[PDB]
């Protein structure tokens, strides 16, 4: 009665429930709808991020997972490369374009060997490391390279981190969550 | 000094290795280059959410034994 999406994905939230990615916590948006995770996010200790609760929402097609979900997060992030409307900012979350004059690698795009887990790494790859030529967010990544030749003399890009973080305190209490900070807490 | 470490590769394997709690980011990726044919400047590390940094030591990031260690490839086109 399931279909070949729904069981996939029901493989996929399994995997991910009892086996979870550190810092990553994910759930169904609602009980009876496979297709909509919500993905809570805690930003790692020993960075800037460190107490922050964020969340994203994964939401997949009818044809997973022969065609890509979408990744954005709700509460929007000021950072080089997530879109001003919270998508991130990967290759993989689109299909193959089969041109071989691109370049690009079976591993670059989507197909059905993919997963959430790769999903998720990849996103921590791209909140680790901006890419300032091809950005997401322009503003964004001018403030960050701003900040990064500065040496932190110009404080503004750190200071919008500071603030974003401190916004998701009030979430974090409301679902009784108690955020990592140091490298044992994250990594249990 | 010297330790074992889990490489989690996307393709579902785990690369143990045998390092030294001294030894940089640059030599880890030196030996998965040997083991696995990926070029070091195209590997990426992860171990508790970040990204690790070649010129630094294992234990600047203060990775342990019998750590785990994300391997992912480094993100193309932006
Ligand atoms: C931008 O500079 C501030 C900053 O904290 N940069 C970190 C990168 C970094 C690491 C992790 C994330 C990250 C990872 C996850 Cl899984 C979630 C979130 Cl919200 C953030 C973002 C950046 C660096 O590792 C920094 O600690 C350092 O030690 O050099």
């Amino acid at each position: 009665q399931m279909t070949s999406s729904q069981k996939a994905l029901m493989l996929e939230l399994k995997s991910l429930q009892e086996e979870p990615v550190e810092g990553f916590r994910i759930t169904l948006v609602d009980e009876s709808d496979l297709y909509n995770w919500e993905v809570a996010i805690f930003g790692p200790p020993n960075t800037l991020y460190e107490g922050g609760y964020f969340k994203a929402h994964i939401k997949f097609p009818i044809d997973y997972p022969y065609s890509p979900p979408t990744f954005r997060f709700l509460t929007k992030m000021w950072h080089p490369n997530i879109y001003e409307n919270g998508d991130v900012k990967i290759s993989i979350l689109h299909p193959p374009v089969d041109d071989p004059q691109s370049g690009e690698l079976p591993s670059e795009r989507w197909n059905p060997t993919q997963n959430v887990r790769t999903i998720l790494l990849s996103v921590i790859s791209l909140l680790n490391e901006p890419n300032t030529f091809s950005p997401a967010n322009v503003d964004a990544s001018v403030m960050f390279r701003k900040w990064r030749d500065s040496k932190g003399k110009d404080k503004e890009y750190a200071e919008i981190i500071r603030k974003q973080v401190s916004a998701t305190k009030a979430e974090a209490e409301k679902d009784g969550v108690k955020v990592p900070t140091t490298l044992a807490e994250y990594c249990i | 000094s010297h330790m074992q470490i889990f490489v989690k590769t996307l393709t579902g394997k785990t690369i143990t290795l045998e390092v030294e709690s001294s030894d940089t980011i640059d030599n880890v990726k030196s030996k998965i280059q040997d083991k696995e044919g990926i070029p070091p400047d195209q590997q990426r590390l992860i171990f508790a959410g970040k990204q690790l940094e070649d010129g630094r030591t294992l234990s600047d990031y203060n990775i342990q034994k019998e750590s785990t260690l994300h391997l992912v490839l480094r993100l193309r086109g932006g």
